[PDB]
Parts: C-alpha cells; structure tokens; sequence
C-alpha cells in the first residue's frame, strides 16, 4: 500500500507540473496577443 | 470575382490583402498555379487562407482569386469503385497525368465526363418535381443508380430526354423555369444534406466479428468509435468491417493514416467478393484517401467529403457505412491551423471548437426517410488514436459523449496476439435493448437471454480476478474455479477470432448463437457435476472442450450438423459421469 | 431598427462591430448576411472602439461588405406562462413540437437572482420517486439537490425518464393531508444525441407524462451557447411556477458533464486562462448558480428540487465536475457498472449512495415511523452480505457460520428483488414491505439497529408476496 | 538565376533565427547564403516571408554575425540536392558538402529535398521477404522489403549493433519464393543525426569490414555539428534513396541513426517560433513532419526498386508513451523494441518479442514465400511466451512450490526461449534454422496445448528436442 | 491596534470534558475542527457557542451549502442562553453566505467577522469566533486568483494562501486593549477537505 | 582543431574498485555520475582527482560549495602525485565558481575548463576534466532564457540544452594532436537531478 501511494503521489506531481507549464505558456501567448491587439487591433 | 495579392506565407497559411468582399469558408485559388485554399478569417481587407497543397516556392505579390463558393463535391454516377484525394480529385487520373508522385495544381473533374451511361427516364413532361425525387435511373456495376433532383430545386418538367446513352453533362431534364438538371449536382460539404425524418434504429449493422456483433452491437443508424494505441489492430478491424459488413455501399476515409493501407485496399478488394450482390467487392466502395504525408489542411476536407458522399448514397435509398480511419489526425490538423492563426488553445493545444466539429460530424449518421420517400442509413465507425493509449485525451472524451457504441482496444491483449483485442470491461453499447425485437425474430427466440448469461459470466470472472490476483488462482473453491475456466473458454473460443483465416473471418449470428449455446450448456452441466462431487481437475480434461474450441473454424454451411453433434456430445459426456 | 454595418473582423466564433457603443453587454443580436439568412449572437465585450459578438451556429456566409448587426433584446429573457406545460423547447425558448408559440404572462431574466438565506426553510417533506433504492435508503426531500452520478455506458437516460414518469408527492401521509398539491417536472437535456431525443419524446408522450412536464431539449450539434443557456431557462421556468403558482416542481438536468464541456469551450473562446485540470477557474460559482436555485422559501407553499445527472468522465470521483457537484449538492445516487452488467435495472448501489437530508424528510407523519431504522439496517446487512460473498470465494460455503450464510442469501435476494425492480412503479409502502420481507430472512434478534417495537409489529412476512406478483 | 541578389538590412538575430526587412522577393522555402564581415558564408532557409520582413533559420551557429555588415543572398527558390549515380561510396555532411576529400559530384539532376508524396495508386504491395538473420525478427516480426521498421532503442542498449548486423546479414531468398535466382546486394544510405564519435567510428569500421562502403552513401551530422542542420539530413538521404531506387532499380536500405536528435532540433526551431506545443513541449506538427520523412519508403508499380527504412530511435526514459515513440509508432509499420531486462541478463540481441510488431508480416510469410508453418509457429510462440511471463510474475508473489506442472512447463519454456531463441550472438541464422529452433522449443509444451497450430503441422514438425541442437 | 499581546496563561473553557481536559485551547488560541458528515459538528459548535466563557460569539459561514446555511440560521434563534435564560441570539453575530453569492463577499466574510470580533475585544469582552468551512473560503480565494490570471501553486490554490490564512488566524489572542481593559478573541476554524 | 579522433583502448584507472572493474571508462571516453544529495558525488569526484592516472586534472566547480574548493586547496599541496613525485597540486587546475557567486558565470566556467583541458591535450598529456555539477549550468541557461523571454521546453529548461551538453561532451576523445603526438581528454560530469 505505501508503494502504490508513493507512485500515486509521484504521478500527481508530474501531471500538476505539466498543467502548470501549460498555463504559463498560455499566459505568455495571451500577453503577446494582447500586445499585438493594442498595437494594431 | 474578387482578386488580391499574397502578403504573408507561413507554412500552409497564406494572408492575402485587397480581398474586401470575400466570404468566410470560400474556396480561393492562391498563386499562379491556382492552389486550392479556404478562407478561415477576415481582418480588415485581409483574408486568412489555408492552402490544401504544399506552399513551398510561392512568393509575395502573387495573385489570389476567390471563387465565391464553399468547398463542394460533385455527386452523381461514376463514384463507386473509384479512389479520390481529400478534395475529391481522382487519383487514377492524377497518376495518368503526372508520374508516380502527386503534384500541385492538377485540375481534374470528380466524375468522368467522357463516359456514357444508359439513361432510363422515370418522370414525364408536365409533371411536378420536388427536391429529392427520382428523375431517372442509370446502371452502375450492378447497382441501380437513381438521379435525384438537387435538394433545393422545384418546378414542373418541360421536356425529358428519351432513353439513351448520354454523358453526365447532358441536361437530361429541363424544368419550366429554364433550369437544366444534369446527371450530377454540387453540394457544400459543410452542410448536412436535408432529410424528411429520422427513424429510431431497429436493425443491426452486422460487422462480421462475433464480439462486436454480439456483446457490443451497433445499429443501422448508429455511431461507433474504436480507440486504441498503435498496434492494437484498428486498421485490421476496420478493413474487416469494410470486407464483411452488410452495408450496400462502404465509404472508406483515410484521414491521415498510413499510405500502405490504401494500397492494400486497392490491391485486395478487386479480388474479393461482395457478400450479398456477389460481384467484385471494389464495386461497392469509395475510397477517400489522404495519407499522412499529403497536405495537412486537406484532412478536414477529406472527412467532410466522405460524409457528404455517404449522405448522397443514403438519399438514393442505400444503406451506407463510413469508416473514418483516424479522427485524431483531423484534430491534429485543426491544431496546426489554430497554431498558425495564433488562437487560444484549450486542453492539449486543440482549438475550442473541436468538440462542436466532432458532434456535427457524428450527428449526420442515422437511419432516415429520404426526401424521395425511400429509406436509407449511414453508419459511422470512426477510429481514434490517443497518444500513449490515454483514454483521457480531449478527442477520446469528446467522442465518448456522442457515440452510441464504444469498442476500446487494449495493449495487453494486443501484445499476446489475442485479437480483436477488445477490452471487454471498458467497452459498451447502447443499442442492445433497441435491437432485441430483431434478434428474437431473425437469430433465435432466446438470443437476448444467452447474451445476458454470457455477460454475467464474464462479469463474475472479472469479480473473481480481484481475488485471484491476491491469493493465487489455486486457493479458490471449485465453483469459482469453474467460473474462471469458463471465462477463459469464452475468451479463447468465442471472442477470439483470426481475421486472416479462410472461415473464421466471418461469423453469422446463427454461428455465434450456437457457440454461446454450447458454452452455456457445458457450464450448466459442469456446475451440476461439481455439486454432486466431481473434481474440476477432471472436468477440464473432457474430450468435448476440444470440439467447443474448434467450433469457430467449421464452415458456415456445415455448422448446424456440427452444432447438433456437439450438443449431443455435451449431454453424453456429462451424463457418463453418473 | 438600427443596423450596425461596420464589421471589421471575423474569426471562428467572434466578429467585431465598430461604432457599437449603444449595444449593452450581454445583449442578444441578430446577424444578417447577404443571402438574407439571420444568425443569433451575444455581445461578450463592449468598448469605445468596437464590440465583440459571439456568433451562434457558424460563420460560413459572413463577409465584411454586407453583414449587418441589429439589436434584439437588451438582456436575455424568456417568455413564461402556465401554458408551457405540455410543450418542448430547443434551449433558447423556440418551440420544436410544431405548436404555436406561447403568449407570455411575463418575461423574466434567464440569469437567476440569488435566494436570500433568511428567506429559506428546512426541507421536511419527501418525494416518492418510485425507485425503491432511492425512496427507502436515499430518500429525496423537497428542496434537495441529489445528483445521480453515472458512468459512460450506464442507463442514466432511462432512470431520468422513469423518475419523470413516476415522481409524485404524497400529501395523504402528512397529517390530515390535502386533496391536491400541484406537481410539475421540468426536464432540461443538454447535448443529447438524436437517438436520446427520440427516446425522450416517445417516453414522455407514451404515458401522458407530457401533460405536466416542460422539456428543454438541446441537441449535441446545436450551438454551445444554447447549451449554456438551457439549464438557466429550465430553472427560470421552475422558479416561476414554484414561487408564483405554488407548484412542487422537480428539475432534471440530463447531462452536466456536457454543460461543463460547453462552459470550457466558451471560456476558451473568449481568451480566458483555464484553472484546474483545464476547466474554467469559475466553474464552482457557475455550477453553484445553477444548483443553488433550488430550495424552499418561507411563506410560499411551493418547492423546487433538482436531480442533476452527470456522467463521471472515467469513473473518477475526483474529477473536477463530480467533485464540485459534491461540494455544492447534498448526497449522490451512484449507479454501478457491476450491477448493470449483472442485469440489474436500475443499477443503483446503496453502498456509496448517500442522502444528507433524509433524516429530515422521514419519520412520524412522513412515510412511516420505521423508515430510518429500516434503511440503516438494510445498509448494514447489505454491506455485511457483500463482504461475506467475497469471503466465500476463498473459504468455501461450508466453513461459514449460520448467520454468515443467512447474510450471503440476503445479499442475493436484495440484489434481485429490491434493486432489480425493472420498469414497475413502487409506492413507498410497497418498498418498505419488500424491505421488511427481505430483513425477515435474517434471524430476528440480529436486526440490532431496529427497535423491538417495529420488529414485533412488521417482522414475519414472506418474500413470496412480491415474487408471486412483481 | 544567373544574377546575384543581396539583402542587407538585417534587423534581428537570436538563437537560430534571423530577420531580413525588405526581402519581399525571397520565396517561402528558399535557401539563402548569409555572409558576414570576415567573409565566411553560412546557410539558411526561409520559413516565413511577408511584405515587412522574412524569417531565416540559420543552419550554422550565429557567432560572428552582425546587423551592420551582414548580407543575405538567394541561392535557389526551392531546396534541391544534386543527386547522381556516382555518389555511391562517398561521405557527405548534414547539408551535402563532401567531407571525404574528393571533389563535388557532377549532378545528373537536381531534385527537391522535401520530395513529393507517392501516389497511393502507384504504390505496390510489399511482398518480398528479407531474411534479417535474427530469429526474433525473421520468425516473429518478419521484415518485408519496402517496410518501415523502427528500432525502439534505450539509453544505453546496443541498437547500433543490431542495425549494423541487419545491414550486414540482410539478404532476400529468391529460392523459397520461386523467383529467378539473383544476388543483387543492398545499397545502404546511412543518415546520421547527432552521432557521437564513438558510434560513428563503430559504424564506419563495420561497413569497412563488411565491404559495404563501395555501395553505400553516408550523410554524417556529428554531435558537435550545428543542430539546425539535422532538419535537412533525413530529407537529403531519403531523396538520394528514392532517386536511386526508382530511377536505377536499386534495393536501398536507409538507416536513420537517432530520430530523437531530429525531434530535438525540430523542437528548438518550433519553440523559437512560438508554435503551440503538443505534449512535452514538442511542436504540434511533429506528426506531419515525421510522416514526410518516414512515408518516403515503399515500393512502386512497374519499377524493380525498393526503399526500406530502419529508423533507430532512443526512447528517453525507456518510456514508450513519450511523444516521439508514440508518433513514430502511429506512422511507421511496426517496431522492434529492445528491452533492458534482457540486456542486463546478457542476451543479445535483446529484442523483446512481446512489445515488438510488424504490420506487413502476413504479406511475406506463408505458402510459397517462406514456409507453410510460419504464421502459426509465430502465433503459438507469442502465446506461450506471454503465458510464461505471466506465470513468472505470479511466482514472485506466490512462490515456486505452489506451481502446478503446467505452470512449471511454461516457465521453463520462457527461460529456454529467452536463452536459446532471442540470444544468438553474432551468428547468421537462416529462416529454416530459426524455425527448427522454434519447433524444438515448442516441443517442451504438451501437444494438446498448442491450440494455435493446426494438427497437420504439429504432426509434421513436432517432437525434435532442444538437446539435439545444443547439448 | 492593541497596546500589547499577552501569553496564553488562561484556558478557554468550552464546557465539554474532552476538549477542556485532554485538548485544551488557551484564551486567545486557535483550533481546527475537520467536519465530516454525520459527526455532529453542528451540535459541537452550538455547544461551544452556548456554554463557552466567551461573552459574544461571532459565527461566520463562508460558502456553506444552501440548506446547511438554512439549518444554521433556523437553529440559533431557538437556542437558549444558559446564563441569562434568554435567547442566545442577543449575544451573537451571524455572517451568512451561500455558494451562489458573489465571490468577493465569500472571500471577505472571514475578515469581516474577525474585525467585528476585534471590535468587541477592544471593548473588553472575550469573543469566540467560529469560521466554518475555511475550505470554501479557500475556494473563493482560488477563484479570485484565477480571475486575475495568477500562477497557481499546489492544487490550484494561489501561492499566497498560507499568508492569508496566517493573516486571519493571527488576529486571535488575548490583548490589553488601547483602553487598558483585557480582552481576547478565540478562533475555531473548521476544515472540510 | 585536431587531426583524427582515435578509438579508446586504454583504461582511465580511477583508483576505485567498482568503477575500474565493473564499469570502466576508457581514456578518451565520457562518464556521468548522477546521484541525489548525500550520495557521494563530491567525495567520488575528489577521489578521482587525487588518485587517477591522468597526467593533468582539471576540476570545474560549476556551482557547488566553496568548502569543497577550500578542502582541495588545503589538502592537495600536502599529498603526493603518484606518477611524478611532486605535490599533487602541481598537476591540477581548479576553476571555482561557488554557488553564491554570479549565476551567469557557470557557463563560462564550464567552457574555460574544457578549453584548458583541450590545450593540455594538445601538448601531449592525458587530461581528466571533472565537472562538479552540470545541473547548475542548466540552471544558468534556464535563467538567461527566462530573461530573453524564450519558450521553455521541459521543466523550464531552454530547448537547446541538449545541443549544448552534446557540444561540451563531444570535446572528449583520444586524438592525434596537430603536432603529431597522442593526447586525450576524459570528462566525468556530475548531474544533480
Ligand atoms: N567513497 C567514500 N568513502 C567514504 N565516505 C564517503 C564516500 N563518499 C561519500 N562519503 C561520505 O558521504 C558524504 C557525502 O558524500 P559527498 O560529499 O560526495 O556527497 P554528494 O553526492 O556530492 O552530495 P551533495 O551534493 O549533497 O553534497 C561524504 O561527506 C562522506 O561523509
Ligand atoms: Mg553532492
């Protein structure tokens, strides 16, 4: 049981890391899009 | 006729300026070579065009002209037995025109214009005509091809050509207003062909595979999805459906899947035999092939062209089957285009409207009372290719919520070379109840009961595996071990099926019912015997298990006698135990 | 009357209009193209420079030279009247049954106004849904939100239709009672295939249930904004009837997973950064505004209940949609795949199910005085029986005690005669009778949870009463 | 074409990219020559063009460039390579400049490196049977001429050794097939991407020893060479392969050494361009880009040539769900997957039969091609090995003594399989010897348990014991 | 502001044997009470309100379910103060909320409650604050943070969740008011994972 | 530059039994020694520096503790070179960039170390380069990439990290120097996952 619990925790951490990176990339591309829209609409 | 000039080239995308007046989703010709392309955005006086061909070598300043019409397909005689590219360009004619390589800019009509067809008019001068009515008939590879008034045409017929040989360009019928109805008619691929009414599915789509046709049926108007990681056997299953399905016409759509599959189809199907008509199997199929290395933007066009052709053949009165070879590649094409547009992704980079597009594509399936009054149907069986077998990908989850049947392949079974490799636990089918009246009248009066009994046995086996994985497969009692062994027999002698065999490839419903009867009778007798004290260690040694195992391979005609013999042998073998 | 022709951008589901300061945020607009076709649309952002419009359906014919945008209504509203009973709607309010449109008594805003906490009162009466596993062990009380978690392939739609056909109130059991207490069922289906629509229409029209139910049916291929609006329109009608004509309205939301997916798609269309697991950050508040519009208010004889139906994506209980629905609602009726494959219908698993308001809608003057104890005893006995059934596969039947064998028989009899009630409609008394008959199989004095009085009064019947006449 | 056009006015240099302002004339996909103050000339390819500027991806590193004296000039509107019959036995870098010290080749034609898709109608069924000399491949994962068979490698497994062995031993068997006897050998096109000096030296030495350098073409892009050059090496190698195969009737075997480095280069360019990543940061069009490389293999109607591919690919964390293996599996036709557990035990070649696969096997094995019993023997071996592995997993939880006799027989079969079938060192087993060993192993199991095989073949071949072959 | 904070030298008699003996909470202390279903949390909290030594009791419902909030609202008025024998509502303040109320209100509920408790402390009383469902308040905080497009940390919660929880739990403590009297605020915050 | 790379065919005797016996590394080869904290990276690297048979040893403290460099300084002068007899420090060149020193200097430290090793190779000696931590070099690259506002590939590292590591490691190898003599460089880079 502790081994399975450790594996579950590891996988949860990995998936959360990937989601966080995805949100970061989304935020930066949104910033670039907003900059372009402000510059030229 | 709007004209502009290219302003920016980035992969499959082209931004043209000066196109003030162009409409969204209209086919435009890009450059001197006239590469086909579709507008997908309008900004100021600029239009964003996705090109259905490689854009390498273009230059800024080249002309871009819009035709003013959305992507359209020529529907009419001459499509069966052919092979088409994503935007309905015959590939045999391309092969004749160019070498062994596809090249940009080839202009070829979908339907042959130089071939003459035997025309037999059905309508008469001075009679009413409405959209979807049958003007006439034309023979085609043993089919009777009905010429239909386009869905949105009305009037009275002025003059009709007398029976004779004509080409598709001939104006066979002329209405009072002056419009001339030829033997074909274009139709936007993105607009569902109108219909009179949608009927509830009450007939099965016999796929020819026992597991799918028994435990997870799909109705005649149904939709099924067959996800699975690479190597699980999606292509083999779909080709088996194309070969043995009971549909009158089979439209195969290779949306961005391996090229060699289309060659396999082209080289094999002309030699096999249609189960029902008896003529060559290739005479009942239309191939819309867009291999992986063909231009990315053409995948969505290929899917839509295939579904529109299927809808046409439905409107003729036939029952059609549409095998989408990979919808995940359609999603990937959408994703690449979105990236070129710089939109806001959702989930794993897929554009937000992916779910809406998939729902629109699937909801074209169903049994229908065509505009002419006859009855037709379209069954969609779209594969899905999740990365790494994830059934949590947005594509697969979006498919779960609109498909009536789900056939989930498994990697573990595929590794053991156990096919079709359907994960029984994960699959499901919602057409099981609505099909019972048909089964009770055309397979066996008690077929539903046997199917439910087999399902219950498999469920009990799955429940016992939870313990077996804990305390070894020998610590169980006798009854539970018998359940486990009968589960193994069901897996290895009923569900398993060698698609490459000369006999087992196809299995009528009578054969499946017989095998189910045999297994259930064996289980009942074995349970009785165990109650009275016999040992399982000797029940598994009986000489009738061999016959139950070989029951798959017996021909379709010898099966009744073999089944009677097997039942008698079961009774005898378990009676002799005393 | 006024048409804004200054389109300057069209892409996917959006289009921009210049000189559109006059339009109000959240207003509904009509977009007319060159060919004359008219599409809907909703403003999502108004600025001095331009106004962003989200288009319903598609943008297949639009262009910047002829498209014109005209106002339709400042804020989304729905015509509502008593005559809605017996009709069907497409999620935007337009009828789809072919009957003439309704003449509204009043036009109410779709977005709901929060109920005042000080104006609410405790749920204290029960609704007889006709399913024994719900009416006895997980009762549904007026004012409660009791979602039905299901799986990918389980028959959620059949259970929804059955509850729609059978649900009724029982005024007689409440003291002296009253002759009548009006009842209505508002059905809101979101993102349901054509097959499901045909099935729902047939099931509602086949047994006269349509005479007291309002259906808001939204197809899978219809625009997603209509999917977002469907639950709100249904709840608006429910609130209207309940709190302005004293109805006892029951609202069934057929698929909240489809609603959540549509919400995610819309959020992505408007350039919003997703929150947890790719869903919008504000999903909790949205699902709250949908769920918490049900309850019972002081000084009004009406009531609104909800039975949200959500298909857990991959049988995951920790997925955001089931999790948030659990936070915001009280309890859940969880269908089970094992029971379904075994052939049981409805496949409701009492073990994971819970109703947090059951203790308030049960007792003297409501059902019978033995309801709570019977439910508790059945739960305990079934759990023990399933455990013993697991044990028997290892230790063998002969090595159990006598009482363990009794529990093993009881679990099977329960699964076959209590849960597997098929399409038959069971009153509360019949369900309690079957429960007592099943408990009778256990040896008296092993019914620890029940008081001696009830055991004496009801114990002893024979299971053959229902077996001989299901 | 004769005149020379130059574009000064660069306005940006960061990483692999470079922007030119007034390059409206430059064509998308064109090849350009970038010249700096010192006079050195680098290469670049346009990947976006507009009225305002044009993006150029610099093949070589950007050190030394400047916005003042640097100039960009055009070379060709479409990338081309000067293929010719005389380039057999020559070494080229990732771009095509010779490194063997010999003069440049006088091209017979110039062909677009990107190539064109093969018309599905003009393709042909891949039928002929290649005898790789490895039992796990010839018997269970047959390789047919015109097939794409990537070798899913690992961090430190001997994938290069297996590729060299296949290249050395691969020969077709006309005698079994009944075709006219001939001994035309394979021509090898060896495309390298980020190969360390060690692996390159090993491959060169093996080819020299086997004498294959007289009829092989090498495209070497060493690890120290520029990264963005890798985006071109596979395309040039496959252009040469297709030219030879379909214009000279050559049977070409293409080996791509590390597709992982190619995917790294592609990710670098994509991230520099702000592409919408898929999984793990790789660009969303990686599937299409890899398809354009792999799908250039096959066979064509009316032409005696054939192009085969063996892309060697290293799964990063021995992970099969990593995006690169997933896409490669969805594009290619099967895979030969090495395993670490077998490698540690000393088995060579450590091919794991279970995860491997070959989708074109059924077209090349059967009556009149290899032998009547091939398919059934392969299927039965799969089933027996799978049962053996499942029982091996069970033992580690329930103990050896608890097994029945059948389970012990299957376990012994699994061990004997791993130690006598997979493990073969560097010897060259013919198909007949491999099938003989397969039957010898299968004889361990009871005759009644070989359900997959028909009774006729069981009667004909069953019985010979493994002790006869060894010990 | 306070003149000076004192040490936890006196107990907060909750009137229940287990809490007052085995797990005491000092006056000006902080306690957490995870609430599952069926554990009778409502009864325990009502007992704390009725019997504790605190003169005035502030109850904060951050985002409670609708019907749970209804029960809470319709149960306090009926409670009887054991000291004066009159209604307990004459010495308590209720801050109610529900999930469908605006996010800002839910996020600011606990701060409003704690500020009111601090006022009654400055007067010279002993206040018992019972912030029920601080997990719902954390949910409101997460929604607000995502509305501003902040980068999440851990299970989607904003990186400053601990900072706000401390800023709320550190206003408790017995202090000498600016006016020289003695007062205290004791916080008993539920947690509902 | 160099004339020809050669095939490694002699051992780089590290003085440790496990490495020199079970997992040897050739004279011109490369090795990586990943290990979590407290496993023995530092002591193993120092042992490789003290006892290995390399003619000249270059130690690159690319972002590690200063006490390690101090220990090397204070111990090595006393020790004795196995093969030359003089003080051990006379055949080692250190490049110390401790953790708290400027971040961007780690890249420069790695490159300077490899260049000096290449020089001593060109002179005919056999060199051994010990990179104390390449993960800190990766962190420096990540920080600079963040300032440039590039797109991270995985875990924040720039997409070109693999190319940089490949270029750094490929400089190892046995060689016929341009002067005709034979030389080699061995790289044993530590990684700190
Ligand atoms: N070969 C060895 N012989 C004896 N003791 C050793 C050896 N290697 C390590 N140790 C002991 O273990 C401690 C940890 O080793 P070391 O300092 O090399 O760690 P490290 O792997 O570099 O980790 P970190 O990055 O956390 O400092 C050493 O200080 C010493 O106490
Ligand atoms: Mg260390």
């Amino acid at each position: 049981i502790p081994g399975i619990r450790a594996q579950i925790r590891f996988i949860q951490q990995v998936l959360e890391q990937r989601e966080r990176e995805d949100t970061f990339r989304l935020k930066r591309i949104k910033g670039k899009i907003e900059a372009r829209e402000a510059e030229e609409e | 006729m709007i004209q502009g000039v290219i302003q920016k080239i980035a992969g499959p995308a082209v931004i043209a300026k000066g196109m003030l007046g162009a409409r969204m989703y209209d086919i435009c010709k890009v450059g001197e070579e006239g590469l086909v392309g579709e507008i997908i955005r309008l900004d100021g006086d600029t239009a964003f065009v996705q090109v259905y061909e490689d854009t390498s070598g273009l230059k800024v300043g080249e002309p871009v002209v819009s035709t003013g019409l959305p992507l359209a397909v020529e529907l009419g005689p001459g499509m069966l037995n052919g092979i088409y590219d994503g935007i309905q360009r015959p590939l045999e004619r391309i092969r004749e025109k160019t070498g062994i390589y596809i090249t940009r800019g080839v202009v070829v009509h979908a339907l042959d214009r130089e071939k003459k067809w035997a025309w037999t008019p059905m309508v008469k001068p001075g009679d009413e005509v409405r959209g979807g009515m049958v003007l006439g008939t034309v023979p085609e590879f043993g089919f009777t091809h009905k010429i239909l008034v386009p869905p949105d045409v009305r009037g009275r017929v002025k003059e009709v050509k007398p029976a004779g040989e004509y080409t598709v360009e001939e104006p066979v019928v002329v209405l009072e207003d002056g419009t001339e109805l030829k033997m074909y008619h274009t139709w936007p691929v993105r607009r569902a062909r109108p219909v009179q009414r949608k009927l509830d599915p009450n007939t099965p789509f016999l796929t020819g595979m026992r597991i799918l046709d028994v435990l997870f049926p799909v109705a005649m108007g149904g939709t099924a999805a067959i996800p699975g990681p690479f190597g699980a056997g999606k292509s083999v299953t779909q080709q088996s459906l194309a070969k043995w399905s009971n549909a009158d016409v089979v439209v195969y759509v290779g949306c961005g899947e391996r090229g060699n599959e289309m060659t396999d189809v082209l080289v094999e199907f002309p030699e096999l035999t249609d189960p029902k008509t008896g003529g060559p199997l290739m005479h009942r199929t239309v191939l819309i092939a867009n291999t992986s290395n063909m231009p990315v933007a053409a995948r969505e066009a290929s899917i839509y062209v295939g579904v529109t052709i299927a809808e046409y053949f439905r409107d003729q009165g036939f029952s059609v089957a549409l095998m989408a070879d990979s919808t995940s590649r359609w999603a990937e094409a959408l994703r690449e285009i979105s990236s070129r547009l710089e939109e806001m992704p959702a989930e794993e980079g897929y554009p937000p409207y992916l779910a809406a597009r998939l729902a629109a594509f699937y909801e074209r399936a169903g049994k229908v009372i065509t505009l002419g009054g006859e009855e037709g149907a379209v069954t969609i069986v779209g594969a899905v290719s999740p990365p790494g077998g994830d059934m949590s990908e947005p594509v697969t989850q979006s498919t779960l919520r609109i498909v009536g049947a789900f056939w989930r392949l498994d990697a573990s079974l595929a590794f053991r070379r156990h096919f079709p490799a359907i994960n029984w636990n994960g699959s499901y089918s919602l057409f099981t109840s609505a099909l019972d009246p048909w089964y009770r009248e055309n397979v066996a009066e008690d077929y539903p009961e046997l199917r439910d009994a087999i399902s219950e046995l498999l469920q009990r086996e799955a429940g016992l595996q939870e313990i077996v994985q804990l305390v070894g497969p020998d610590a169980l009692q006798d009854a539970e071990r018998l359940v486990i062994e009968v589960g193994r027999i069901i897996r290895e002698d009923f569900l398993q099926q060698n698609a490459y065999h000369e006999v087992d490839a196809y299995c009528s419903m009578k054969k499946a019912y017989g095998i189910m009867k045999m297994i259930l009778a064996f289980y009942k007798e074995a349970e009785a015997a165990i109650k009275r004290g016999v040992s399982i260690d000797e029940i598994l040694q009986l000489p009738v298990l061999e016959r139950i195992g070989r029951a798959r391979y017996v021909s379709e005609e010898e099966f009744p006698a073999y089944f009677e013999e097997a039942m008698k042998e079961i009774q005898g073998a378990f009676k002799a135990l005393a | 009357k006024k048409e804004y022709t200054g389109i300057t951008y069209i892409s996917g589901p959006l289009l921009f209009v210049e000189n559109a300061k006059d339009l109000a945020y959240g207003a509904i607009v009509d977009i007319k193209d060159g060919t004359g076709r008219v599409r809907g649309g909703q403003v999502i952002e108004v600025s001095e420079e331009y106004a962003v419009i989200q288009v319903f359906e598609e943008t297949t014919g639009l262009d910047l030279a002829t498209t014109s945008v005209s106002l339709v209504e400042d804020v989304a509203r729905l015509g509502v009247s008593k005559e809605m009973l017996g009709r069907r709607f497409n999620g935007i309010g337009k009828p789809i049954d072919g009957l003439p449109p309704i003449t509204p008594e009043k036009r109410l805003p779709i977005t709901g106004l929060p109920l005042n906490p000080v104006a609410r009162r405790k749920p204290e009466q029960f609704i007889q849904t006709g399913i024994s596993t719900i009416d006895v062990m997980n009762t549904l009380v007026r004012g409660q939100k009791l979602p039905i978690f299901s799986g990918s392939g389980l028959p959620a739609n059949e259970i929804a239709a059955q509850i729609a056909r059978q649900a009724t109130v029982r005024p007689d059991l409440s003291g002296e009672g009253e002759k009548e207490e009006p009842f209505a069922v508002v059905f809101a289906a979101m993102g349901i295939t054509q097959r499901e629509l045909s099935y729902f229409i047939q099931e509602f029209e086949r047994t006269g249930a349509l005479s007291r139910s309002v259906l808001f049916l939204n197809k899978a291929d219809d625009p997603t904004i209509e999917r977002i609006l469907t639950p709100r329109m249904a709840l608006t009608v429910a609130e209207y009837l309940a709190f302005e004509h004293d109805y006892h309205v029951l609202v069934i939301l057929t698929d909240m997973t489809n609603y959540c997916e549509a919400l995610r798609e819309i959020g992505a269309a408007r350039e919003e950064i997703p929150g947890r697991r790719g869903y919008p950050g504000y999903m909790y508040t949205d699902l709250a505004t949908i769920y918490e519009r049900a309850g019972v208010v002081e000084g009004k004889k009406g009531s609104v209940t909800q039975i949200p139906i959500l298909s857990m994506p991959d049988d995951d209980r920790t997925h955001p949609i089931p999790d948030l629905t659990g936070y915001i609602t009280e309890g859940q009726i969880q269908l089970s795949r094992e029971l379904h494959r075994k052939g049981i219908y409805p496949p409701i698993d009492p073990l994971p199910s819970l109703s947090r308001l059951m203790n308030n809608g049960v007792g003297k003057g409501k059902t019978r005085e033995d309801h709570k104890q019977v439910s508790d005893q059945l739960y305990s006995a079934y759990a023990n029986g399933v455990d013993i059934r697991k044990l028997v596969a290892i230790i063998g039947e002969d090595a159990l005690t006598e009482n363990d064998r009794r529990y093993l028989q009881f679990a099977d009899a329960f699964e076959r005669f209590f849960i597997n009630q098929g399409q038959q409609n069971r009153s509360i008394e019949e369900s309690l009778q079957i429960a007592w008959a099943l408990l009778s199989m256990l040896p008296q004095g092993e019914l620890k949870r029940i008081s001696k009085d009830h055991i004496g009064k009801y114990y002893g019947q024979k299971l053959e009463e229902i077996w001989g006449a299901p």
